[PDB]
């Protein structure tokens, strides 16, 4: 793999913050 | 792929991908634009030039000046703040570093090296690339100088974690199946005081500051290898 | 029409190098992170794709989007086939494709999210 790590202006939330898509039915 | 792109199309792509579409506050900051330029340079060098060797190798500063020309909104403004860009980007690039993540047969243990100081942290065996050697030969040499082990017969040119932090590119080859009783010694390094195995699940996910970025990709790689072996 | 030419400047040529079937960019959102919902595991996973989001239409007027990935050359280009499959849930845009294959989009600016939601619905309006 080829990866980059650096400071970002944007801070995207961790995946745990997303809601369960209950519209799945 | 970029195999058929002109150099101008490459810079157009990098401009759209890193600087043209930024929110106004980020786009008006010399610092924040520079962090985008550093990642664009990494993308150019490690992805794009791989698909087209006819594209020129560019220094971080030469690259930044060329990129600005492809962001209509910023060429003239970048010229007014030229001194600030020169200053921010000076000394940001480092000589690429290569080494290895040596694992035992079970892939539960890895070889780490450390200095004598209390403040010195553990790191993978590695060092700066010379003008002649390939990325693979640099890793072999570095591992030999820091651990006394010759990994030439085991190193796999396609199994590595290549990590870039700001301007420091670190490529570590993943080498499993190294015997646990290998006699490690520092051949010509005064800065290498300890060469020891560490159990991967004991490492934090701080004396392991340099090691931590490699742990998630390494664990994903091991997980994939354990599934592939079974 | 000026604002449409402004957002297509440079960007459209870039997207067409990769996807020549794209006809125009409808809207843009900066710094969009992509998540994937693992049905069967019932958990969200943060993908490695993060970048500029372009809402686009193809040469057949079909609506879709490209996320021009900052992290690798692998971008994400999806179509929005039915407007009802795009839901604004909390701080995210949730995009369902029929076979319970769900992606989640987090847009850095909350105003882009609600504008893009509307523009998706109206770009698909018949
Ligand atoms: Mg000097």
């Amino acid at each position: 793999s080829i990866l980059y790590a650096g400071p970002t202006f944007t801070h995207s939330p961790a995946a745990s913050n997303l809601p369960i898509p209950t519209f799945l039915h | 792929s970029f195999t058929n792109a002109t150099f101008s199309q490459v810079l157009d792509d990098l401009s759209a991908r890193f600087i043209l579409n930024l929110p106004a506050e980020e786009q008006s900051s010399v610092e924040r634009l520079c962090f985008q330029i550093e990642q664009a340079h990494w993308f150019y060098e490690d992805f794009i030039r791989a698909q087209n060797d006819q594209l020129p190798s560019l220094g971080l500063r030469v690259f930044s000046a060329k990129l600005f020309a492809h962001c209509p909104l910023l060429w003239k403004w970048s010229k007014v703040h030229e001194e600030a860009f020169d200053d921010f980007l000076r000394y940001k690039t480092r000589i690429p570093v290569r080494g290895a993540i040596m694992l035992d047969m079970s892939m539960q243990q890895c070889v780490l090296v450390k200095g004598w100081k209390a403040s010195s942290g553990w790191g993978f065996p590695k060092g700066k690339i010379d003008k002649d050697e390939s990325d693979v030969d640099c890793a072999i040499r570095e591992v030999y100088e820091e651990t006394g082990f010759d990994c030439s017969s085991r190193i796999n040119p396609n199994e590595f974690i290549d990590m870039t932090i700001r301007g420091q590119n670190v490529r570590l080859y993943i080498i499993p199946g190294i015997s646990l009783d290998t006699r490690f010694e520092s051949r010509t390094r005064k800065e290498i005081s300890k060469i020891e195995w560490h159990n991967l699940m004991d490492l934090p996910t701080n004396k392991f500051y340099m090691v931590i970025p490699f742990l998630a990709p390494l664990k994903k790689w091991i997980k994939k290898r354990n599934i592939a072996n079974n | 029409e000026d604002e449409n030419i402004l957002r297509n400047a440079v960007n459209l040529q870039v997207l067409k190098f990769h996807y020549p079937e794209i006809e125009s960019i409808i809207d843009i959102a900066s710094h969009v992170a992509v998540y994937q919902f693992d049905v069967g595991s019932q958990k969200w996973l943060k993908t490695s794709i993060e970048g500029t989001f372009f809402l686009v239409k193809d040469q057949r007027a079909r609506v879709g989007y490209v996320i021009l990935n900052r992290n690798s050359p692998e971008n994400l280009y999806l179509f929005i086939n039915h407007p009802s499959n795009v839901h604004l849930v909390d701080r995210y845009l949730i995009h369902r494709t029929e076979n319970q294959h769900v992606v989640g989009l987090w847009m850095f600016d909350p105003n882009d999210m609600s504008r893009i939601f509307n523009i998706v619905k109206e770009s698909l309006l018949r």
